[PDB]
RNA sequence: CGCUGAAAGCAUCUAAGCGGGAAGCCCGCCCCAAGAUGAGGCCUCCCACGGCAGCCGGUAAGGACCCGGGAAGACCA
RNA sequence: CGAUGUCGGCUCGUCGCAUCCUGGGGCUGAAGAAGGUCCCAAGGGUUGGGCUGUUCGCCCAUUAAAGCGGCACGCGAGCUG
């Protein structure tokens, strides 16, 4: 059942 | 068999019996046969 | 109003010997062991067995009656014996004796054969009448019930195996 | 509860009543009894059978003594059959007649480290529509925090085969005593050349 | 003055006829004997109780409806792997387990309690193989 | 669903006792399994070796190493 | 909130039982066959397709049946997107 998404779609980690 | 929390006599021919920890009702009329549950 | 206190006539010549927790009962037709509560006293009088109870608590009153009857039945069994008659009803329906065994033709695609257990005797006087006989009342009534169960009375037709003296109660169809 | 040891030799089919009959041929006889197990001595009943003759040069001393006590020439394999006490000192294919039904035990062919699709007939992943390096992978192995672990017994990749397998209720198609041959209809575990046990069947 | 500590003692073997005794009320006593708490030099960190032989375990007794309703339980670790076996059946199959299981639960958990339990020797039926030990019969 | 049967003179499958009764339960089938430390059993083999429930050394029955391989196998086994 | 990735699908299960089927049963306004209704039962089973991102639902063709729920609306360090 569709509800609010609570995170944005994640991107792979930017290099540290 | 009727199974229900309220078991009662239905006709005067109806007999309340306790049998193996349970309340049944027996009648010569099969419709009236009940066990409590 | 009371069974336990009522005494048991013991005919000549059946014997009754009491042991702690049993009474043995012998007669012309054989013997029977009656297991009996340690708590009742079974008392042997002239031509009379009686049972007495230790108090008037419900359990004792309950064991009392049971006990008299249990012995009284044993007594009758070794003297007169016990029997039950079964009638067969319905067109195809028949009984015949195959040696010591009871063969039943009652509408199945096969006949049903009942072997007598020890102490039980089967007799077919006519072919729609069966007689179960023995000295043990429970055993008799039981084997009787077994045979009847092979084909209970139908609810719509005088058809099936019946106890003698069992009323035919049918209901309508359409 | 008769039984015998044998080697699987291979399959063919025979023609019987205008029918092709798939068969496995087993060399079974002759099996010298080399110890009897009894209730008084051993606590249960069975026969230790031997099979295939061995080079005495290869039989160490504790083994030789065992054979000696039976007056039995040395043999490559010893295996018991349970609840079987034959009259003779020797068991041969003759204990079976065509038409009887048997169970055969073999050691199955060994597949080594096997994937989930070969081992457990798992479905695998898609081959396109975006499947990323998961074409033969098992999928999920669990739930989340409850229960937070994997069931004992969960089907996973691992070794598969080279195990004891018993195929049951096989028809005996022929027996050829002059060559110690038992022809059983169907398939028997293991490779050609592998050891098998042929027992009377427990099916009815 | 420091409290007395016993040097190692020779343990005493004891024999108990379980027949007709009430399972639980026998088990507590067996436990005491195994801990060694009948002994005035009781020391809690050494095994210094008796070895206990019990016979006729199959003839243990139980009150109420427990033969039918008391359920022993075993978990295998596998899905659906909780086996429930009732007293009746346990007596009919491994009768000595009934006493064994009851005494075990009345011993301490830990390395010592486990060791104490090995000192219990329970037999169904009137005989036992510990003749060499000449176990002293105890009424309890 | 019964048999027998009181309390409760009748009746009652129940209070004593006995029966029938499910693809379900226990056994039975197939596989693992004595690290089952509660470490089971049987058959066979070796032997009561030297120097000083311990150590050092040479052996026994046996085992490993190495090698040729294997419908066994990732190495290992 | 110095991060417990969020629908659906796939994969892989596992459990509950208020049972969809299969087994046992009582009552039936149960003649039979077929139903209804309640009780016991969770061992196993519980199909393929059109539409739509759908879950759901409707529909086609079958079926003994085409069960309902829980497992972070089970499962993105397993995939999809
Ligand atoms: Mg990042
Ligand atoms: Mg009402
Ligand atoms: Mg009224
Ligand atoms: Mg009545
Ligand atoms: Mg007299
Ligand atoms: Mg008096
Ligand atoms: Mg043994
Ligand atoms: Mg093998
Ligand atoms: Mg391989
Ligand atoms: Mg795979
Ligand atoms: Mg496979
Ligand atoms: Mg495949
Ligand atoms: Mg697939
Ligand atoms: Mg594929
Ligand atoms: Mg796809
Ligand atoms: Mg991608
Ligand atoms: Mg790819
Ligand atoms: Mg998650
Ligand atoms: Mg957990
Ligand atoms: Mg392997
Ligand atoms: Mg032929
Ligand atoms: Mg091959
Ligand atoms: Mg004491
Ligand atoms: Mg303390
Ligand atoms: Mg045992
Ligand atoms: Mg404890
Ligand atoms: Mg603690
Ligand atoms: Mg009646
Ligand atoms: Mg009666
Ligand atoms: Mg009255
Ligand atoms: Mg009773
Ligand atoms: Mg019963
Ligand atoms: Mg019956
Ligand atoms: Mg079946
Ligand atoms: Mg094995
Ligand atoms: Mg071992
Ligand atoms: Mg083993
Ligand atoms: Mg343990
Ligand atoms: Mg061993
Ligand atoms: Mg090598
Ligand atoms: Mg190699
Ligand atoms: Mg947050
Ligand atoms: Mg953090
Ligand atoms: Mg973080
Ligand atoms: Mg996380
Ligand atoms: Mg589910
Ligand atoms: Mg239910
Ligand atoms: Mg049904
Ligand atoms: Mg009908
Ligand atoms: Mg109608
Ligand atoms: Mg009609
Ligand atoms: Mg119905
Ligand atoms: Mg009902
Ligand atoms: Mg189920
Ligand atoms: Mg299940
Ligand atoms: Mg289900
Ligand atoms: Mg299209
Ligand atoms: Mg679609
Ligand atoms: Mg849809
Ligand atoms: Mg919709
Ligand atoms: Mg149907
Ligand atoms: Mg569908
Ligand atoms: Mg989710
Ligand atoms: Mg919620
Ligand atoms: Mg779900
Ligand atoms: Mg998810
Ligand atoms: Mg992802
Ligand atoms: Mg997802
Ligand atoms: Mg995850
Ligand atoms: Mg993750
Ligand atoms: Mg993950
Ligand atoms: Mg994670
Ligand atoms: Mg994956
Ligand atoms: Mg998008
Ligand atoms: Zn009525």
């Amino acid at each position: 059942v569709d509800k609010g998404s609570y995170l944005p779609r994640p991107t792979p980690p930017r290099p540290i | 068999m009727k199974v229900r929390a309220s078991v009662k006599r239905i006709c005067d021919k109806c007999k309340v019996i306790r049998r193996h920890g349970r309340v049944y009702v027996i009648c010569e009329n099969p419709k009236h046969k009940q066990r409590q549950g | 109003s009371r069974i336990g206190r009522l005494p048991i006539p013991v005919p000549k010549g059946v014997s009754v010997e009491v042991a702690p927790g049993r009474v043995k009962v012998k007669g012309p037709k054989g013997e029977l062991e009656v297991p009996v509560s340690p708590e009742m006293r079974v008392v042997v009088e002239e031509g009379v067995v009686r049972v007495e109870r230790p108090s008037d608590e419900r359990r004792h009153k309950s064991l009392h009656g049971l006990t008299r009857t249990l012995i009284a039945n044993a007594v009758k069994g070794v003297s007169e014996g016990y029997s039950k008659e079964l009638l067969i009803k319905g067109i195809g329906y028949r009984a015949r004796l195959v040696g010591r065994a009871l063969e039943l033709t009652v509408g199945f695609s096969h006949p049903v054969v009942v072997e007598p257990p020890e102490g039980i005797t089967f007799e077919v006087p006519e072919p729609t009448r069966v007689r179960v006989s023995g000295i043990d009342k429970q055993k008799v009534g039981q084997v009787a019930a077994n045979i009847r169960a092979i084909r209970k009375p139908s609810a719509y037709h005088e058809k099936g195996i019946y106890y003698a003296g069992e009323p035919v109660r049918l209901k309508p169809g359409k | 509860m008769k039984g015998i040891l044998g080697v699987k030799v291979g399959m063919t089919r025979i023609f019987r009543d205008d029918r092709a009959v798939p068969v496995t041929v087993i060399l079974a006889g002759p099996c010298p009894v080399v110890q009897r197990r009894t209730p008084e001595k051993d606590g249960y009943t069975a026969v230790q059978l031997g099979f295939l003759p061995q080079n005495p040069k290869r039989v160490n001393r504790p083994l030789k003594g065992h054979f000696a006590k039976a007056g039995v020439e040395p043999v490559r394999i010893l295996r018991e059959i349970r609840d079987f006490n034959p009259e003779g000192d020797t068991v041969t294919v003759e204990i079976f007649k065509p038409g009887e039904r048997v169970d055969v035990t073999g050691t199955s062919k060994g597949r080594g480290f096997a994937g989930v699709m070969k081992r457990w007939n798992f479905a695998g992943g898609p081959d396109s529509h975006g499947a990323h390096k998961i074409h033969r992978h098992p999928g999920s192995i669990g739930n989340r925090k409850t229960p937070g672990r994997v069931y004992k017994g969960k089907k996973m990749a691992g070794h598969y085969g080279a195990e004891r397998v018993t195929v049951m209720n096989l028809e005996v198609v022929d027996v050829i005593p002059e060559e110690n041959l038992l022809l059983v209809k169907g398939a028997v575990p293991g490779p050609n050349g592998g050891l098998v046990i042929v027992r009377e069947t427990k099916k009815a | 003055m420091k409290t007395y500590v016993p040097k190692q003692v020779e343990p005493r073997w004891v024999l108990i006829d379980a027949e007709g005794k009430t399972l639980g009320r026998l088990a507590t006593k067996i436990a005491t004997l195994l801990r060694g708490k009948h002994r005035p030099d009781w020391t809690p960190n050494v095994a210094m109780g008796d070895f206990v032989v019990v016979v006729n375990a199959d003839k243990i007794r139980v009150t109420g409806k427990k033969l039918e309703q008391k359920i022993y339980t075993r978990y295998s670790g596998y899905p659906g792997g909780l086996k429930k076996i009732p007293l009746e059946k346990m007596l009919a199959t491994h009768p000595e387990r009934v006493l064994e299981h009851a005494v075990k639960g009345m011993l301490p958990k830990g390395p010592l309690g486990r060791r104490l339990f090995k000192r219990l020797k329970v037999y169904a039926g009137p005989d036992h193989p510990h003749q060499a030990q000449r176990p002293e019969k105890l009424e309890v």
